[PDB]
């Protein structure tokens, strides 16, 4: 009851929470670079074998 | 035409080529791989090709 | 070559099961098992040696299992392990203990 | 016993439309007989979502039949005598029909009802095992994660080796199934010691699993011989091309043979990695930290390499070993640089007394942090 004070006060001068306000108003990006590596291993592939 | 020769053999190969191997490197520190192939008798490819694997 | 191998083969087999017993049988089964093994079939051979064998351990005297033994090293050994060529290696031993066997066996 | 992890495994296929149109409608023949024949009713009808009345009539019937027989047959039992063992044993088995059907709810209730009444030790284990599988079926990190933790209680007063083979691999397909493969490694190289199919997927999938998550831990030697000199592997050849295609990527990574070590990366992608239910939402960092790994290892045994020499190697063109090389050094396993205009590769070298002196400080900088954070709660009483 005594950090309670502390609570409330800290809020307010916030005010309210913008927590909540939020939604109310509204290498993890790498692609599979398998599908890519696929077409590069191939075109290479062709011009060198027939070289 | 004999199963144990040739595994065997591909075995005496390696301890052949790892041994005469090591006494050519034994005297230098930035030895010319070139100078191995010629002693060695790999070509200067195959030479470059082992030493990575080694 | 192949056809009368196999085929001379499974027609004996066949007549001596069904004409006469488990005595000749057994006997034939060693053979195919070998024939087995000669067309680089190694499943398939492994399969009639597991059969007779551990029945057959309790009729356990015969020069004639010690060989089956022998076999089933040669089998192994194609599958290409050596955690039983080994075990098949030290089974044949512990039956050829057994001195009735003959030179050729011993060679083997 | 098969029943329960098979109808599952396979359903997954069909689900997925990653793979091949024409692969998808194979997946469906099989998948659909075993819908009516198991009677899969209530959990069908949420997989038909996700891509005959009688089915269902079939259901209420059996269902019904199967209930009335049974109903009758315990309410004579408690008649009767027995409450230990024998109500035990028919209340397991009204919850293996309960895990027929699909529903993970029903089965929990009743086999939960054994366990109260007072059991051997061996039994309990058994019972614990079968509530957590129920798990798998549909594939839940939440569920499955809790039960296994209970097992370990009774395991080692049963003291049976029988079932903590079966332990060790649940915990095993629980770990696979997220992220984290330095788990699963360890408990699924040991199950080709040792492997019980009992509600469990077969152990060709087992051989095939082992592989993967072999190359992605263990170091050279070690992790080689885990994965090759393993006679398990040898005696099973390669019986269905999944295993194949794992297996040659093993060889040619240990062979340091990278000309073939591309294509064969491309063919488990397809094959291995897909059919996989528990590495479909892994594909993408596996494949990936593969071209990492064997591009560090080439470095390792080269001061310095030529750009084209080491494009032509691998089988890419000059441009494309670059653009791919420019993704993993900031990340930084490689350890390298490219002095673009000569067209060298060079390859930074600090590994020494310098190396050890960096490591050693950060760790230290961990402890700092903890000691000041833990110092100033305390000091405020």
């Amino acid at each position: 009851t005594k950090k309670k004070n502390e609570e409330i006060n800290k809020k307010s001068l916030e005010e309210d929470d913008e927590f909540e306000d939020f939604p109310i108003d509204t290498d993890d990006v790498e692609v599979d670079d398998d599908f890519t590596n696929e077409l590069k291993a191939e075109l290479d592939r062709y011009k060198r074998e027939n070289q | 035409g004999d199963e144990l020769t040739r595994s065997h053999f591909n075995a005496l190969y390696d301890t052949l080529l790892e041994s005469n191997l090591c006494k050519i490197i034994e005297p230098f520190e930035c030895v010319e791989i070139s100078h191995i192939s010629k002693i060695i008798g790999l070509d200067t490819q195959q030479v470059e090709g082992k030493l990575s694997q080694m | 070559s192949l056809d009368d191998q196999i085929f001379v083969c499974e027609k004996s087999i066949e007549f001596a099961k069904r004409e006469k017993r488990v005595f000749l049988k057994h006997s034939l089964s060693i053979k195919l098992a070998t024939l087995h093994y000669q067309k680089k079939q190694y499943k398939d051979s492994l399969a009639l040696i597991n059969d007779l064998l551990r029945e057959f351990k309790k009729l356990d005297d015969k020069p004639s299992l010690v060989d089956v033994h022998l076999l089933e090293s040669k089998v192994y050994h194609k599958l290409r392990n050596l955690a039983k060529s080994k075990a098949s290696l030290t089974a044949a031993r512990t039956a050829a203990n057994s001195i009735y066997c003959p030179t050729q066996t011993v060679a083997e | 016993r098969v029943p329960n992890y098979e109808v599952s495994e396979k359903a997954f296929l069909l689900t997925q439309s990653k793979v091949s149109i024409e692969q998808r409608k194979e997946a469906a023949e099989f998948v659909l007989a075993k819908i009516k024949e198991e009677e899969m009713a209530p959990y069908y009808k949420y997989l038909c979502e996700e891509y005959d009345q009688e089915l269902y009539n079939e259901l209420c019937k059996k269902n019904e039949s199967k209930i009335k027989e049974l109903n009758e047959k315990i309410q004579k039992l408690e008649e009767d005598d027995e409450g230990e063992l024998e109500q035990a044993q028919a209340w397991i088995n009204l919850g293996e029909y309960y895990a027929q059907i699909g529903d993970k709810d029903n089965a929990e209730k009743t086999l939960g009802k054994s366990l109260s009444k007072a059991i051997s030790t061996g039994a309990k284990i058994d019972v614990m095992l079968t509530i957590a599988r129920l798990g798998f079926f549909y594939n839940d990190q939440l569920y499955v994660k809790e039960k296994l933790e209970a097992v370990n209680s009774m395991i080692e007063k049963g003291g049976d080796w029988e079932r903590r083979n079966r332990y060790k691999t649940y915990y095993g397909i629980h770990c696979l199934a997220v992220r984290n493969f330095k788990e699963a490694a360890k408990l699924l190289v040991d199950s080709l010691a040792t492997f019980t199919s009992i509600e469990l997927t077969s152990y060709e999938s087992i051989a095939t699993y082992a592989s993967v998550t072999g190359l992605f831990t263990l170091e050279r030697t070690d992790l080689k011989s885990k994965v090759i000199d393993s006679p398990e592997l040898l005696s099973l050849i390669s019986t269905t091309a999944a295993l194949q295609s794992i297996s040659s990527l093993t060889i040619s990574l240990y062979a340091s043979d990278y000309a073939s070590y591309f294509p064969y990366l491309l063919e488990t992608y397809a094959n291995v990695l897909i059919p996989c239910k528990y590495l479909n939402r892994h594909a993408d960092f596996f494949v990936r930290e593969m071209r990492r790994k064997v591009y560090a290892q080439l470095l390792e045994s080269y001061k310095t390499l030529s750009l084209k020499s080491m494009a032509s190697a691998f089988g890419v063109s000059v441009a494309f070993l670059d653009n791919d090389l420019g993704k993993f050094i900031p990340n930084k396993q490689l350890n390298c640089v490219i002095d673009r205009v000569n067209g060298i590769v060079e390859t930074n070298r600090p590994d020494n007394k310098n190396a050890q002196y960096h490591l050693l400080v950060k760790q230290g900088d961990g402890l700092l942090t903890k000691l000041q954070k833990y110092g100033a709660a305390v000091r405020l009483t």
